[PDB]
């Protein structure tokens, strides 16, 4: 469809102290492979990331605008954003074109920048937010993403446990789906330091 | 209007702006007016009395606060002072429409600094002849700020608006110091507002705002009279 | 203490001061008027006097009193078409009032707004600052009567009995003489004293034909302009 | 107006017959007349047409050779050190007219004699003239 | 209405700007800053104004502001009049990495926001922006540089400083110090405190009526470094220690 | 003298002197005098030129079937005020497929010389026109001025000496409403004739006729068109 | 917007702003060129560098194509704006019309561009004169230059800046075409003109030049003090 | 010095010199005066002859804005059409969003409001004119207005316009409002304006008559000299 | 007194307009004639230096096919008028796929002359000559900056136009034949002329009914020097 055109997917989980978020390697249009090098996650600020899923070029073109208006936020205020300031930002950013709406899932997982509080949110296409204590999915198939984070996801996880659960769903979630795959890197940040690491994807 | 709009301020042969030296000539011509941040919060004391003992002080208030958060005053003329109150009152919102929170101090009087900058170089119209003190309370430590007809603005611990902020300047120079409580801030504010004060101070000849790190609040004469009976 | 073009426009001179505003409340005394509100209790009552040169005048065009809306009658003061202009801003906005927020204006942010438009008109230095005064009642909820002045110097404000013109300066000093005292004040007692601080003032002592009375009470809430039938009434009544 | 005097249109009529007695009827005597100042703008071209209308001057600031040039002028009578060098000062310095460097050969000379030499060091030359220099950026 | 119009845009009969000169004689009082080449760095130091310890002093960098990840700016002039710039010139460099994703080279941005400025010279009756102040940055080929942005809407990018008229004499001075490839930022440094050392009027020159602020490069980040006031303490007293060697001679 | 700057000052007599030079610009105009009988209206303008090989500046042009127009002051203004006249024209001439009747019209023409003789930084506009037609009610000529008042008479003049016009217009003009068209335009011309020195003619080339009729529409007549009315003239005296 | 007079007719017929404009010209710093056979050389001096400073940040000479040079005078600010302008012209007569620019059309293009300039309301006229300089399509020499009233005119070498009358009064003695029948005698005659214009202090004299079709070329300043060695080793030839 | 200038601009005594010139310059037209009568109202103009100069029947100052309503005018003549034209295109905007007779009182106010807008700018300048309003119809009556150059708005039952002014009003007093009908006041007014205006002042005149009421049925036009005819029988009489 | 340009005189008229006038009388000067064979006309470059390129200068440039003109005074002012004006007889082109007359080029000029203002900039100081073959044959006109046209048969501009009037005036006729028209005009040429006639010093404007286009070019002209 319109979604599903360059396909995607985009998971975040809260972990204990620390917060995961992975979504796949695979760009294309419809069933043809392009590239695999293909870059959705992207890095706002520290201790603080950022996925989108959707139109390529809206996913690019929101990254770019959105950075820009952080740019200018942080470079007036020397604090660092907090994850608040940045979803109503995007809630914002979305709902300024009503009739003329893009076409994205805005998926934000970063900590407090003052405490190392987790937290995670995403929001609706043309900004309606959302925040959960558990995960926050976006992208082609439901009974994937929802199905084995409901069949997994514990309240407390060791930055351990955290990583394989959301390896073992977005695995599993991708290989029942054909529009994603083609590869999977993971996020998994903490108060301390960045970890991230890239899943071996079966290329089918 | 005629679109003629060309800035009426030159510069003068040293380079210094008529207008705006005028205007800082009018605003030290205003009513004398003080405030303090110290410790818990800030607190803002100004000075308003009556011409004629017809007037009523419940009508007209010289503090204006912004939000709940931060609150105003002022030295110099009333007319402006009102309008960019109006203006910066509008201005917080869209701030809060766009992130859904409170806008700091800080930059409030970036965005009201830039509006009176431009606003002296606007054209074909006079620079305003109103100083502002800022109060406001955020993130723990509040923050108190003033502003000058050129748009500037800096940060003070105390200072004071109107006819002999020098003088009392000085007073809570020495006397004014370190952090101490609501108490003590509103206690000094009442000595140094109580210099150039008539001879006669009631609940009525001033008014005393304070910043809260738990809010701004406007305290009535009721609470004015009860801390100032008993007048420092 | 002047240089350039301060005293044609409006800026500040060397000391600050702007001389147009200071010829605008000078501007006033030219309509050689009286102007003279009084509060009372439960009531509000405004009083003013004309002058008829000609006998081809009409006694009903002339009037100074204009209603804004059903609860709030006003008064004005110096040249007249400015008065008027004044006048149409007014009932404009207050409709405007009612068309955005659907219920009836307080009258006291419409002498905020006219006086935030008085300083739009003292700005610019290509426009006039229009010199005209203005003087408001209404009821309000539980605030009972209330008077305001709107000067064109861009503010407002309003009092218990307020008085502002040519010889009205005096009558202020003569009013806080009438008002305290204790002075309690009924309806009578403040119709009463509208006369009486415009006589002394001016001891002419005359026909109740000249003086027009605007009044606003709670017991009828609407504002009212009196019948000279009435107003001779109470003119033989505070003569005793 | 020195103590109580008027007007600006008085002195720009005792302005106007100076030039009328300057233009002139009818006076032929001589008495040739040299008027300089800084400011030509303030003048009014009433004067001009009279006179002086056929000759008038511009003074143009020093160049290089000329700055040099008058330097060797002041320093001709005052024995110099023999470290002395005019190119530093002349490139350092900017638009200096002829009692600049004259007013710098003074101080050097002053403080030539707080030492009490007759002969003035280059280094007390360029903090002597550090002195003006310094002046002329204090002020 | 048009006698009232002071005709600001027009020349002066002696082929002069009238209005342009009084736009350098504001920055002819007020700031004094300076700033200096550095090898894999740079250096910029700026008298702080109003000495007053009722100041809260809250506001981090306020005279130097930071406009871009890689660059700063050191004002002189009206404080607010240069904010409506710092604004501007921000969103520009700010827009052009919005375009390329990529750092805006220094020139192009900085001959842009002086054209800006000219756009009152030009044309309008405006006060022109009285405002000069200085730059530095790193870019992809020329490394560190400075500039100097000039009332008349010229820049005069440089690599020494002169803010304000009081700092000719630190251009002499500086010409006297000279030197090629020499950083060594402490070196530089301590040249600096000599400096203002002598042109500020204000003697044993404390530490909080000035302000140093450097730029050093690093992978990536380009550090951007302001500085505590006791390890620059060590810096002052250290060098009126040299110039205690250095009368050691007489 | 400085309060007559511009077109907005109320003078210390209240008379704005914009509007007053405006009138002395059209009195230096070569002269010309319109006028109409109870039928047929003519008007005759006398043209001036720079040197002997430069064209004779011509002052009658053409506008509509109905309606001729003279004129006298700036050429600019007028070829202006011209080319809004045959917009005018055609206007009514389009929509309402009819002639346009002489008084609304010069209405028009007060409404569109209004507006400058009062904002800022404006002029009025240098006007000799004289103007003739025929509505359902017959002959007109009406006459302008920089000041936007239009007057509608049997005979009027502007231009250099163009009183003396009217001194010979008095006596004879209760006689004009009578003659035909060509005694008619020979007491044109004898009109004109006065406002030269008595000592030059009054040639061919020099002079502009232009005669409109209840069923003659308007023609420009010049040169050998003028030759028959220039013709059986008796001379000024001595 | 801002609607006024800049500059009107004084009753003597004249301008003002325009025609005394120029004196922001006759202030400026020197330049000159000349135009020959086969290699182009143009001239600036005056510099006044602190010594201490980077000349190719304030560069006084610049390119609109690689065929076309630019040299002016005036203040700088001015000759950026209209350096852009100019860029953005004969960049867009590169997209259409896919030759390459004739010096005359963008000539006529600043020129018209200054003189529209000066007509408009509300207008500073421009402060600056410049010299267009290239080598035409076809090989051919050219050079024009301009006013402040904006009036593009070919010549045939340059005098503008101060001492532009004594500049030219000596390029009386350099047109003789034997000058130059070569090419580094074009290059040491261009340093033989302003060798006596200015100063000529062998530091702040520089130099662009554009042989035939190569792309413009600035020499560096050992060819400055070789150049001024031979004419200064001619002067004495000439004893 | 210099606070004649603009209108924008206030005085040292507080008022605007030029509405005060243009004001006085409107004084210097000829006298064109009205009145009002119980079943209608009498308009009255007097139109000079200077030379010849032209035909009669041209540009009268007296003019038609509305079926019901129409202008008798005085002052600089352009504006006083172009006032026309204002209150012509008013009533044509009442007539489109309403559908009835505009009631005079609110046409004279957007007149007034005109009048004093540009009273206010250096852009414009004063309006040079000041003419009589009157109106007739069964649901209001007779009403006749009187406007200024400042821009006040009021009524009368007559007014006087033009050089002789007060000495023409006087006697205006001895005509009476209601009682006396206008088939009569058409011959009082006749008898003022030839008695009025020495003839050595102006050489030779005219006088012109609109009239709108009760008897042409609210239609206002010219009631036509050559009906009655009754000016010169009377007025040639009148002179003893 | 700085009175907002757009001003009338006392007597009178507009300032700055009656001072362009005499904005041209400092001007270069030139001669155009017209007569039945064709029209001619004729300037002096009136040049400085050998700086000066003799090509560079051109006082004449060919509006139209059929349509010549000469400039005076200020000339970039002139440029907008005469491009401007090519545009118009271009689209006369377009919808009539005619000629557009030498006639209505002049007012399609002097329409738009004075647009000048501030609200709602300054005038021109160039004068025109209009040389042209219509339906008519051969024409010569004169306009000014104010708008004003005449048409001429022998006109002057420029800083001889007085006394070259005169003698022109004094040579004329309406029997003249093209060359001897030529000849007669650059004796007055070269009378007014400070330096010595060469083939740079003038250029001349020639049109006729057949014969074009022409313009014209020298080495002709450097034999009608020394046909005199």
């Amino acid at each position: 469809s319109i979604m599903s055109y360059n396909g995607g997917a985009v998971m975040a989980m809260k972990g204990k102290n620390c917060v995961a978020i992975a979504a796949d390697r695979r760009f294309g249009i419809q069933a043809q492979m392009v590239t695999t090098d293909f870059q959705k996650i992207f890095p706002m600020g520290d201790r603080l990331y950022i996925g989108l899923a959707g139109l390529a070029t809206d996913v690019q073109t929101v990254a770019q605008r959105l950075k820009f208006r952080l740019n200018l936020y942080e470079l007036k205020e020397g604090r660092q954003i907090k994850p608040y300031t940045l979803m109503s930002m995007v809630a914002n950013l979305l709902y300024e074109k009503r009739f003329g709406p893009y076409y994205t899932e805005p998926v934000i997982a970063g900590l407090d920048p003052k405490t190392f509080k987790p937290f995670i949110c995403s929001l609706d296409l043309i900004g309606c937010p959302m925040v959960t204590d558990d995960f926050v999915v976006s992208g082609t198939c439901a009974e994937q993403m929802y199905g084995m984070c409901e069949s997994l996801w514990e309240p407390n996880m060791d930055p351990d446990h955290l990583f394989e659960t959301i390896s073992q769903a977005m695995l599993n979630a991708v290989d029942r789906d054909a529009v994603s795959g083609m590869g999977v890197i993971v996020h998994i940040i903490e108060k301390d330091k960045i970890t991230t690491r890239t899943l071996k994807a079966r290329m089918d | 209007e005629r679109g003629y709009s060309f800035s009426l301020t030159t510069f003068s042969p040293s380079g210094k702006l008529v207008q705006i030296e005028y205007a800082l000539a009018a605003v030290a011509g205003g009513a004398p007016s003080v405030g303090i941040k110290a410790a818990n919060g800030v607190v803002l004391a100004t000075e308003k009395k009556q011409k004629s003992i017809l007037y009523d002080e419940r009508s007209v208030h010289k503090v204006e606060p912004i939000t709940k958060h931060i609150g105003l005053v002022y030295s110099g003329m009333g007319p402006d002072y009102r309008v960019l109150v109006h203006r910066a009152r509008k201005l917080a919102q869209q701030y809060y429409l766009v992130y859904q929170e409170p806008i700091p101090t800080a930059q409030l009087v970036q965005r009201v600094a830039s509006v009176m900058q431009e606003y002296t170089q606007s054209g074909g119209v006079r620079p305003f002849g109103v100083s502002l003190l800022i109060c406001g309370w955020n993130e723990g430590r509040p923050y108190l700020f003033q502003s000058d007809p050129s748009g500037a603005y800096f940060a003070w611990k105390a200072t004071a608006m109107g006819k002999n902020y020098v003088n009392g300047k000085t007073f809570l120079e020495k006397r004014y110091n370190e952090d101490l409580e609501l108490e003590d801030a509103i206690h000094t504010a009442i000595l140094t507002l109580k210099e150039s004060f008539e001879g006669q101070m009631t609940e009525d000849n001033i008014e005393v705002g304070i910043c809260n790190e738990a809010g701004f609040r406007r305290l009535t004469p009721t609470e004015v009279k009860d801390y100032l009976a008993a007048i420092a | 203490s002047s240089a350039g073009f301060d005293r044609h426009i409006t800026i500040f001179s060397p000391e600050g001061r702007l001389y147009q505003v200071e010829y605008a409340f000078k501007a006033i005394n030219q309509g050689g008027l009286t102007s003279v509100a009084v509060r009372g209790k439960d009531c509000a009552v405004i009083v003013t006097q004309k002058k008829v040169p000609d006998k081809l005048l009409d006694s009903s065009t002339v009037t100074h009193l204009f209603k804004i809306t059903e609860n709030i009658g006003c008064v004005m003061t110096g040249m007249t078409a400015d008065s008027r202009s004044q006048v149409q801003r007014a009932r404009y906005e207050a409709a405007n009032w009612k068309y955005k927020y659907g219920y009836e204006i307080p009258v006291d942010m419409l002498c905020k707004r006219i006086a935030d438009i008085s300083q739009v008109y003292t700005q610019n230095a290509e426009m006039r600052p229009l010199g005209c005064c203005m003087i408001l009642i209404g009821i309000d909820e539980e605030q009972g009567p209330q008077v305001y002045k709107c000067d064109p110097a861009g503010y407002y404000c309003g009092f218990k009995a307020t008085a502002a013109g040519v010889k009205q300066t005096e009558s202020t000093s003569f009013l806080e003489k009438k008002v305290k005292k204790k002075f309690d004040w009924t309806f009578e007692q403040t119709v009463e004293t509208a006369i009486t601080c415009l006589s002394t003032v001016l001891s002419i002592d005359f026909k109740p034909s000249e003086i027009e009375v605007g009044v606003v009470t709670v017991e009828n809430p609407k504002f009212r302009i009196l019948t000279e039938a009435e107003i001779d009434a109470h003119l033989v009544a505070l003569a005793e | 107006y020195d103590s109580n005097s008027g007007g600006e249109r008085e002195i720009q009529r005792t302005m106007l017959e100076l030039l009328n007695q300057l233009d002139g009827f009818d006076s032929r005597g001589d008495v040739k007349v040299i008027m300089a100042t800084n400011r030509i703008e303030t003048l009014d071209p009433a004067l001009i047409r009279p006179g002086r209308i056929d000759r008038k001057i511009e003074f143009p600031l020093p160049d290089e050779k000329t700055k040099k040039r008058i330097f060797q002028i002041h320093t001709s009578r005052m024995t110099l050190a023999d470290d002395v060098t005019l190119d530093d000062l002349i490139m350092a310095k900017d638009d200096l007219s002829g009692a600049d460097i004259k007013a710098i050969c003074t101080e050097a000379g002053l403080m030539a004699l707080r030492e009490r030499r007759m002969k003035v060091t280059n280094e007390d030359f360029k903090k002597s003239k550090e002195n003006v220099l310094y002046k002329k950026q204090e002020g | 209405s048009r006698r009232y119009d002071s005709r600001t845009t027009i020349f002066s009969p002696e082929g002069r700007l009238y209005q342009v000169e009084y736009a350098m004689e504001a920055i002819g009082h007020a700031g004094t800053c300076l700033g200096i080449l550095a090898n894999d760095g740079v250096l910029l130091a700026a008298e702080r104004r109003n000495i007053h310890k009722l100041l809260d002093e809250v506001f981090f960098s306020e005279k130097i502001y930071k406009l871009n990840e890689d660059m700063a700016c050191s004002v002189a002039g009206i404080t607010s009049d240069a904010n409506v710039l710092t604004n501007e010139l921000r969103l520009i460099a700010q827009r052009y990495l919005l375009q390329y994703q990529e750092p805006i080279p220094c020139e192009q941005l900085v001959t842009a926001l002086c054209d800006i400025k000219q756009a009152y010279t030009q044309f309008g009756g405006k006060r022109p922006f009285g405002v000069s102040l200085l730059y530095i940055g790193w870019d992809k080929h020329y490394g560190f540089q400075l500039y100097q942005s000039d009332p008349s809407g010229n820049y005069g990018g440089w690599k020494a400083t002169c803010i304000g008229n009081n700092s000719a004499a630190a251009v002499s001075m500086l010409k006297q110090d000279y030197k090629e490839g020499e950083m060594t930022l402490k070196s530089a440094l301590a040249l600096a405190i000599k400096v203002l050392n002598k042109t500020m009027d204000v003697s044993k020159l404390s530490a909080e009526k000035v302000e140093i602020a450097t730029l050093t490069r690093e992978n990536g980040k380009t550090v951007i470094r302001v500085l505590k006031q006791k390890e620059v303490e060590q810096l002052i007293k250290k060098h009126e220690e040299e110039e205690a060697k250095a009368e050691r001679e007489k | 003298n400085q309060y007559d700057n511009d077109v907005t000052v109320w003078s210390p007599q209240g008379r704005i002197h914009q509007i007053e030079y405006a009138m002395e610009a059209v009195k230096q105009g070569s002269a010309t005098v319109g006028l109409k009988s109870k039928t047929h209206a003519v008007l005759v303008a006398l043209k001036r030129a720079q040197s002997e090989l430069a064209a004779h500046q011509k002052k009658i042009l053409h506008v509509d079937n109905h309606i001729g127009i003279s004129i006298a002051g700036l050429t600019a203004d007028a070829r202006l005020l011209c080319n809004f006249m045959r917009q005018e024209c055609l206007d009514s001439r389009f929509v309402f497929d009819r002639p346009l009747p002489v008084s609304r019209l010069v209405s028009l023409i007060g409404s569109k010389t209004q507006i400058p003789t009062q904002r800022y930084g404006r002029r009025p506009y240098g006007v000799g026109l004289l103007i003739a037609g025929y509505d359902d009610m017959g002959p007109h000529i009406f006459q302008t001025c920089p000041s936007a008042n239009y007057f509608d008479c049997r005979a009027m003049s502007i231009g250099a000496r163009s009183q003396s016009a009217r001194t010979y217009l008095e006596r004879h003009m209760s006689e004009f409403m009578e003659c035909n068209l060509n005694e008619l335009v020979k007491h044109g011309l004898r009109a004109l004739r006065e406002t030269l020195p008595a000592e030059q003619d009054l040639t061919t080339k020099n002079v502009s006729i232009g005669i409109v009729g209840k069923d003659l529409e308007f023609t420009i007549y010049d040169d050998d068109d003028v030759s028959p009315f220039l013709e059986g003239l008796e001379e000024r005296p001595q | 917007s801002y609607d006024r007079a800049i500059t009107v007719f004084s009753p003597d017929g004249h301008l003002f702003q325009v025609e005394y404009a120029q004196e922001a010209v006759k202030k400026g710093s020197t330049a000159v060129g000349v135009r020959g056979r086969d290699i182009v050389v143009l001239g600036v001096e005056k510099k006044s560098v602190a010594k201490l400073q980077d000349e190719r940040t304030v560069r006084k000479i610049c390119a609109l194509d690689d065929n076309v040079c630019m040299a002016f005078a005036g203040l700088t600010a001015d000759a950026r704006i209209v350096i852009n302008r100019a860029r953005v012209e004969c960049q867009s007569h590169r997209l259409t019309v896919e030759d390459p620019v004739t010096v005359e059309y963008i000539t006529r293009y600043i020129a018209s561009l200054k003189q529209r300039y000066t007509q408009s309301n509300g207008r500073r006229p421009f402060g600056i004169s410049a010299l267009i300089v290239g080598f035409d399509f076809d090989g051919t020499p050219r050079l024009y230059q301009t006013d402040p009233s904006g009036t593009y005119h070919a010549w045939k070498a340059n005098a503008i800046g101060r001492g532009a009358k004594s500049v030219r009064e000596f390029l009386e003695k350099n047109y003789t075409d034997e000058a130059i029948e070569t090419d580094d005698l074009t290059i040491k005659l261009v340093i033989k003109a302003l060798l006596e214009v200015v100063q000529s202090g062998g530091k702040n004299i520089e130099l662009a030049v554009m042989r035939r079709d190569q792309s413009l070329k600035i020499l560096n300043p050992e060819e400055i003090e070789k150049y001024v060695a031979e004419i200064e080793k001619e002067k004495e030839e000439n004893e | 010095t210099g606070y004649d200038l603009s209108a924008s601009t206030f005085s040292p005594d507080g008022r605007v010199f030029q509405v005060e010139y243009a004001m006085k310059a409107v004084e210097n037209s000829s006298t064109a005066i009205g009145i009002r009568c119980k079943d209608g109202v009498v308009f009255g103009v007097e139109k000079l002859v200077l030379s010849k100069l032209y035909e009669e029947g041209s540009n009268k100052r007296l003019f038609n804005v509305d079926r019901h309503v129409g202008m008798a005018v005085a002052g600089l003549l352009a504006d006083a059409r172009s006032l026309a034209d204002i209150a012509r295109e008013e009533a044509s905007n009442f007539r489109s969003n309403f559908g009835y007779n505009i009631p005079l009182k609110h046409l004279a106010d957007r007149v007034a409001m005109y009048v004093h807008a540009y009273t206010l700018y250096s852009a414009v300048r004063p309006f040079g004119c000041s003419f009589m309003l009157g109106s007739y119809s069964v649901n209001d009556g007779a009403q006749l207005y009187m406007i200024d150059p400042s821009g006040v708005s009021y009524g009368y039952w007559g007014c006087a316009i033009g050089k002789a002014r007060q000495a023409a009003k006087t006697e205006i007093e001895k005509l009476q409002m209601k009682e006396m009908t206008c088939r009569d006041i058409v011959k009082e007014v006749a008898k003022i304006i030839y008695i009025v205006h020495d003839e050595v002042k102006d050489k030779a005149f005219e006088l012109e008559l609109s009239w709108v009421g009760e008897l042409t049925n609210g239609r206002h036009e010219i009631v036509p000299k050559d009906i009655r005819e009754e000016a010169e029988k009377y007025a040639k009489e009148s002179l003893k | 007194y700085d009175r907002g340009v757009n001003t009338f005189s006392p007597e009178g008229r507009l300032f700055q307009v009656e001072y362009a006038i005499e904005a041209i009388k400092l001007g270069s000067t030139a001669i155009g004639i017209q007569t039945s064979e064709g029209v001619c006309l004729a300037v002096e470059k009136r040049i400085t230096s050998p700086l000066m390129e003799p090509s560079s200068i051109e006082k004449i440039v060919e509006i139209d096919a059929h349509i010549g003109c000469a400039m005076s005074g200020l000339i970039a002012d002139a440029k907008t008028l005469i491009d401007k004006a090519r545009v118009e007889t271009q689209n006369h082109w377009f919808t009539y796929n005619e000629t557009m007359t030498v006639e209505s080029v002049t007012q399609a000029v002097s329409n738009l002359a004075l647009q000048f203002g501030e609200e709602d900039s300054r005038p021109f100081g160039v004068a025109l000559l209009f040389g042209g073959v219509d339906e008519k044959g051969p024409q010569l006109f004169h306009m000014d900056p104010s708008g004003t046209f005449v048409q001429c048969d022998a006109r002057a501009i420029g800083s001889a136009s007085e006394g070259a009037q005169s003698s022109l005036q004094e040579v004329y006729h309406k029997s003249m034949t093209l060359k001897e028209a030529i000849k007669s005009s650059l004796i007055i040429l070269k009378q007014v002329m400070e330096e010595k006639l060469n083939a740079t010093n003038i250029e001349l404007a020639t049109v006729q009914p057949g014969q074009n286009f022409h313009m014209f070019t020298k080495e002709e002209l450097e034999e009608v020097i020394k046909d005199i």
